[PDB]
């Protein structure tokens, strides 16, 4: 409720932080920083599990299918080599930190026995 | 030999928008000699047949005055260039056939002449350019 | 048909008119862009895959929500800051400027326009403001304003017959409104019931005053006619998302052509909607084709691949 349903209002301000570069790639690392656990780089995924449990969300989800919204479409409104190139590698690097954060073998023997 | 001067842009022409009767070209007019009577019947028949359409016909006349009247001088000033531009052409063959007769008929010495074989290089440099 | 890609997704796609008794099909259309942090207007025509040449473009803030002709050198959009501009083309230096704009058209803090039509001197624009405005050119005021028409979000307007039109909403409402009326209430709601279905689009039949059509979320063409009750006189199987367009070709509208977000366009062709053979012209890996503009022969439309298909041949 940003000062209109929440649903709309959520995607008006993520459109909002994605015109430019400067505040999408700082956007981008806030997340990247705050999906780190506390105990540093297994249990306990870093984040509550009933976060958006009040509206109908689907939980963090909104946040990495805008992500790769971003870096898939508007990739080519950035006209400085550098800036994009800063951008591609903070995408990476949050796809890189959610990917890590996977257990596998866990769910391996879950699964099993 | 200061005939030769493309800063006229001669060949080059200003071509208006001519949002309507694009599509009446000069076929029948055309020695380069476009008739302008070839394009004043053909614009002539359009106009009737738009007026017989009955269709905003005495609003859009006056669009149709002015760019029978801008046509006009289109053509006017097509012929005058074509015939400027052959002028020049038969000019500038009459000047190198007097060119080549002063070259080849020349006894003199060509130590003098040097300078002038060097200032009609370089006046030819920017022509050839 | 071929496709040009143009480096931004393109959500608008209109062919600039022919002037009066012309003989030639349609050479020149409009864009206009969303989803970059510079959106643009452009003007483009094409030579006799096509050779395109930009003539020349603009800026616009905001999201291009709408875009609609006024004239053949004046282009209206809608931008989601909610101002609607008039922009006009200068054809003997190939410039584009701004005319005359009305930024606070639709505000709530800002509120997208998401829909005008233009019938010279008059602009109809709707907004999620559920505002609905009538401007003219040369007025800055709006002539009206009908504050707080609609409850819903308003998505899309068309006229019947000036100063009537009829607006289409995000719970499947047709609503008719006339300029002089008192109130902030329609004369007439039409509407399927069941599922309220949001509508996105809607286009007046050419020659049929009385009759509409519109594209729904669920990608469902429904046919109405004003004068036939309260509900559609056809509704129509189509898409498997939602319909962005719907447009009734101008001349012949025994043939009417729909657009969807699950990237097909679909031409129809009823050769009478009161009250079908249909052919979907793009490509398979298409993503979603938001605008389409049909004149005579001449198809344009505009796609989230970044990507305009034309045709100037679709009867040939």
């Amino acid at each position: 409720n940003p000062f209109p349903g929440p649903q709309e209002c959520m995607e008006m301000m993520f459109r909002e932080f994605g015109t430019g570069f400067e505040q999408s790639n700082a956007f981008i690392q806030l997340l990247t920083t705050l999906l780190v656990p506390p105990e540093g780089l297994n249990d306990s995924v870093p984040f509550p599990e009933w976060l958006g449990s009040s509206i109908r969300t689907l939980g963090i989800e909104p946040y990495v299918d805008f992500v790769f919204d971003v870096f898939a479409n508007r990739t080519k409104d950035i006209s400085d080599p550098s800036q994009l190139r800063i951008l591609r590698l903070s995408c990476l690097d949050f796809v890189m930190v959610c990917l890590v954060t996977f257990n596998e073998d866990l769910i391996v023997l879950g699964h099993e026995s | 030999f200061d005939f030769i001067n493309t800063d006229y842009k001669w060949e080059e022409i200003p071509s208006p928008h001519f949002t309507y009767l694009k599509d009446l070209d000069l076929g029948p007019c055309i020695g380069v000699h476009y008739d302008i009577r070839k394009a004043q019947e053909i614009l002539a028949l359009k106009r009737k047949e738009y007026e017989h359409s009955q269709l905003a016909t005495p609003e859009f006349l006056e669009t149709v005055e002015l760019e029978e009247k801008v046509l006009i001088e289109w053509l006017t000033v097509r012929n005058r260039a074509n015939l400027l531009l052959t002028a020049r052409l038969n000019l500038l063959q009459a000047w190198a056939n007097l060119l080549l007769v002063m070259i080849e008929s020349n006894d003199f010495k060509s130590t003098p002449k040097m300078a002038f074989l060097l200032q009609a290089l370089q006046a030819i440099l920017p022509t050839l350019e | 048909i071929y496709a040009k890609f143009v480096s931004q997704k393109i959500s608008k796609t209109r062919w600039r008119p022919l002037p009066p008794g012309s003989l030639q099909t349609a050479e020149t259309f409009a864009t206009g862009s969303w989803d970059n942090e510079e959106n643009y207007i452009s003007l483009w025509s094409i030579g006799d895959e096509g050779d395109h040449q930009l003539l020349c473009d603009i800026r616009h803030h905001g999201d291009v929500m709408d875009l609609q002709f006024f004239d053949q050198e004046r282009i209206v959009a809608a931008s989601s800051t909610g101002c609607v501009t008039v922009f006009l083309h200068h054809p003997n230096n190939q410039t584009l400027s701004v005319n005359q704009q009305w930024t606070t058209a639709h505000y709530h803090s800002s509120a997208p326009c998401t829909g005008v039509v233009c019938n010279n001197p008059e602009i109809v624009t709707v907004g999620e403001d559920g505002r609905i405005n009538l401007f003219r050119a040369d007025h800055k005021e709006a002539v009206r304003t009908i504050d707080n028409a609609d409850s819903s979000t308003l998505h899309a307007v068309t006229f019947l017959r000036t100063p009537e039109i009829l607006t289409v909403n995000s719970i499947g409402q047709l609503k008719i409104w006339d300029f002089r009326q008192q109130g902030n209430e329609p004369s007439q709601i039409l509407s399927l019931t069941g599922d309220r279905v949001p509508l996105h689009c809607v286009d007046r039949h050419p020659n049929q005053q009385h009759v509409v059509a519109t594209g729904g979320q669920d990608g469902m063409l429904s046919i109405w006619d004003v004068r036939q009750g309260t509900m559609p006189v056809s509704l129509l199987k189509a898409h498997e998302a939602e319909m962005w367009e719907v447009h009734f070709h101008p001349s012949n509208p025994e043939h009417l052509f729909t657009c969807s977000e699950d990237g097909s366009l679909w031409h129809w062709d009823a050769s009478s909607w009161l009250s079908i053979e249909i052919t979907s012209l793009l490509p398979s890996r298409s993503l979603s084709v938001n605008t389409l503009d049909v004149l005579g022969p001449c198809l344009v439309c505009g796609t989230d691949a970044e990507a305009i298909y034309v045709t100037r041949h679709l009867f040939s």
